[PDB]
């Protein structure tokens, strides 16, 4: 039996740039226990009808998990361009799977403010689909060789989400899980 | 290796870095204002100092990119809005001398006291005591005594301080590629864009005078009315062919004429519109007023309030022993956090103030998606003008009848229309000449046109010609009367109040025409008119991202200021005043003096 209950009820989630991935295979996946969670902000599915989701079979299931803002959920879609979808996580054009997102303001926010949830904002070139970038090298914009020091025209590549409980609705932490299916 | 690049990255870093420090400072300030304790006092400074230091550090690095080469207008606006530094360009000692001068100017104004006759005691201050006398007293002697005492106590002390202030500020202005400090103030109206949307600073003055010359015919026939009424109050101290004394206008300075309503009523036999009794008969409370404001706002086609707005805002005075400032303010803490702080009551004035303050929240909510450095009104004169039209539209008899405070049997009347128009006129039209004269005097004194030996002479000479007010006692050069105002002792711009009045009536006329309204403009109501929302919503979203000319054109259809809607608002009052002043005299001759 596939342990989706660990993925959708994980006590700790991972950041967006170092996003977590889990593999599911050789087990019977109950897709009806995904509707027993909290109401979902977005449940877009591409290529597989949910009512026929239990009526098909697949070889492997890849589950990707991360936490992002509320204004950035719309960037997790095929063909869309932006900042998170061009520097953090890129989705293939002919994607065949489903996307689930839900609000976790109470669980993932503190009065002082979380500063361990961070994201990347500078990169030389776009990302090929399903690619992870963990390097923490100092960004280069001009021509002076930055000697690994954050000076003039030399920038650090990562910045932190300042999650706080008194924010609005488009800035609270949102947890996103993407399921992708394999048939070969 | 470009300057279009290496500037986008800097702004992208700066936005995300500053959006947290600004939020922390705003939250600390709100915590100070909600409950006042010393621990919060310390935190307020701990946040403000960090924010100011970080902003100064960023401004130090930003100027390394010359702005001439930047071709994109959007990036250029964000870059140029930050290159302004201020007093940091002056000398180290000159920077502290100006701060000391400003502090020693500000400290006197709140600590001013005047002696009382026949007893050493009863020394009154400005805010608690003298305001009451200038508001309710009807004796010539007491008003003259207070008017002379205030300017003999504070003015004679504040003059050398102002003489140093002008020199230091003029050096500050010339240090930053500007001509004078007046040119520094007029830098808020500079717009760049297409070949027709270009506005230079020098064009502002010629637009103030050109628009003022049409307000003269109406004002001259309001003044000539009020004077006659004053002849009843003081039988032998008003000249029928002369100006008006300065200490009889119902205010310490003369900024507003609203306190003169009880003395100058057109028809005093008819009760004014007041619906406070029906607000308590029906059983309203503090929350229902704001709910009714929200319903009105959602009627026109605007978004409703957030879920958190009801949870964080302080709509009532707390009962747990916490002391508050208790003044109506609208706060935009950033990152989707909007709040309103006021001591709501069940009075009609509070019912209007709710709408006025809720207008600011909608305006701020409109441009929350814009970049951080362009989250402000197009010019200083829109952010208050947008909110006042809502108060104008929520005080009409039709809207009140629709809500439920009035029956159908209430029929509007000619005399009540005249009364309401005159009450509006005294507050609105009676302040324009004062503002225009004060701003012109400050502009002409910054440039050094008037030497230090001819200040009061020119001041009291222009008082007679523009406003028609004559001093009650002679003043030599030792006095300094302009410094008696709040906005002169403390450095604040004063031209926003002139432009706001014009804008609020251009907008009202445009919206009224949008909603297919027939009849006098003063009874317009934009309730349940969807097409009147989008026309507004187009402007509110722009912010500072575009020159204010295009933002104005999106609503009014014109490109600059115009006074036609203002004169359309007061047309029946103008006709009635022209009818009542048949056997009288209009104008004033600038030679009569009361002291002789
Ligand atoms: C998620 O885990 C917690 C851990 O105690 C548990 O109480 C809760 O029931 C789980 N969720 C569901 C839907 O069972
Ligand atoms: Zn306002």
């Amino acid at each position: 039996l596939c342990p989706f209950d660990e993925v959708f009820n994980a006590t700790r989630f991972a950041s967006v740039y170092a996003w977590n991935r889990k593999r599911i295979s050789n087990c019977v996946a109950d897709y009806s226990v995904l509707y027993n969670f909290a109401p979902f902000f977005a449940f877009k599915c591409y290529g597989v009808s949910p009512t026929k989701l239990n009526d098909l079979c697949f070889t492997n299931v890849y589950a990707d998990s991360f936490v992002i803002r509320g204004n950035e959920v719309s960037q997790i879609a095929p063909g869309q361009t932006g900042n998170i979808a061009d520097y953090n996580y890129k989705l293939p054009d002919d994607f065949t799977g489903c996307v689930i997102a839900w609000n976790s303001n109470k669980l993932d926010s503190k009065v002082g403010g979380n500063y361990n949830y961070r994201y990347r904002l500078f990169r030389k070139s776009n990302l090929k689909p399903f690619e992870r970038d963990i390097s923490t090298e100092i960004y280069q914009a001009g021509n002076k060789p930055c000697n690994g020091v954050a000076g003039v025209n030399c920038y650090f590549p990562l910045q932190s989400y300042g999650f706080r409980p008194t924010y609005g609705v488009g800035h609270q932490p949102y947890r996103v899980v993407v399921l992708s299916f394999e048939l070969l | 290796s470009t300057i279009e690049e290496l500037a986008k990255t800097f702004l992208e870093k700066f936005n995300q870095e500053a959006e947290d420090l600004s939020y922390q400072s705003a939250l600390a300030s709100w915590d100070y204002n909600t409950n006042i304790t010393e621990e919060n006092v310390q935190k307020m400074n701990d946040a403000e100092a960090k924010w100011s230091a970080f902003y100064e550090e960023q401004s130090k690095l930003a100027k390394t990119y010359p702005s001439q080469e930047v071709q994109n207008l959007t990036v250029k606006r964000q870059l140029q809005a930050l290159q302004q530094s201020g007093s940091s360009a002056l000398s180290a000692d000159k920077s502290k001398q100006l701060n000391t001068i400003l502090s020693t100017m500000s400290t006197i104004y709140s600590t001013g006291k005047v002696c009382n006759q026949s007893n050493p005691q009863e020394c009154f201050l400005l805010e608690p005591g003298l305001d009451e006398i200038m508001a309710k007293s009807t004796d010539y002697n007491e008003r003259l005594w207070a008017w002379e005492g205030w300017r003999s106590v504070v003015g004679k002390q504040l003059r050398p301080l102002y003489e140093e202030y002008v020199v230091l500020k003029n050096e500050m202005a010339r240090a930053n590629n500007y001509e004078d400090y007046g040119d520094y103030w007029r830098a808020d109206y500079e717009a760049e864009g297409a070949d027709g949307y270009d506005y230079s600073r020098s064009q502002l003055i010629d637009d103030v005078e050109r628009t003022f010359s049409e307000i003269k015919p109406l004002y001259e026939q309001l003044h000539a009315f009020v004077r006659t009424k004053l002849m009843d109050a003081y039988p032998s101290r008003i000249s029928p062919t002369g100006c008006l004394p300065a200490h009889l206008l119902g205010d310490m300075w003369g900024r507003f004429w609203t306190n003169l309503y009880s003395l100058t009523v057109p028809f005093g036999q008819k009760p004014n519109i007041d619906v406070t009794d029906t607000m308590v008969n029906q059983g309203w409370d503090a929350e229902r007023i704001f709910k009714e404001a929200e319903k009105f706002f959602v009627s026109v086609g605007l978004p409703s309030m957030t879920q958190g707005f009801w949870e964080n805002s302080m709509l009532t005075e707390p009962g747990d022993g916490r002391k508050v400032v208790c003044h109506p303010t609208a706060w935009d803490l950033g990152k989707g956090d909007f709040r309103i702080k006021m001591c709501t009551k069940v009075t009609m004035d509070n019912f209007l103030t709710a709408h006025h303050e809720m207008g600011h929240i909608q305006y701020d909510m409109a441009y929350a998606t814009q970049p951080f450095l362009l989250r402000n009104g197009a010019n200083e004169g829109f952010h208050e003008a947008v909110g006042e039209i809502m108060s104008l539209s929520a005080a009409t008899p039709e809207h009140l009848k629709s809500i439920g405070l009035l029956p159908y049997d209430f029929h509007e009347d000619n005399e009540t229309e005249i009364n309401f128009l005159l009450k509006q006129a005294l507050t609105i039209v009676g302040t324009l000449p004062f503002t225009y004269m004060l701003e012109k005097w400050r502009w002409m004194v910054f440039k050094g046109e008037i030497p230090k030996e001819q200040w009061m002479q020119k001041w009291w000479e222009m008082k007679r010609e523009i406003v028609g007010v004559v001093e009650p006692m002679p003043h030599d050069e030792t006095y300094c009367d302009p410094a008696a105002l709040f906005h002169v002792a403390n450095d604040y711009s004063f031209i926003r109040y002139y432009t706001r009045t014009i804008y609020q009536f251009q907008f009202q006329e445009a919206l009224c025409q949008a909603a297919q309204h027939e009849g006098p403009l003063h009874k317009c109501d934009i309730s349940n008119s969807t097409e009147a929302g989008q026309k507004l919503l187009n402007m509110l979203r722009l912010g500072r991202s575009e020159p204010w000319t295009l933002a104005l054109e999106n609503v009014v259809g014109a490109k600059n200021m115009d006074v036609r809607p203002l004169l359309n608002y007061f047309e029946p009052l103008f006709t009635w005043l022209k009818e009542q002043n048949r056997n009288s005299f209009v104008g004033w001759s600038t030679e009569w003096t009361p002291y002789a």
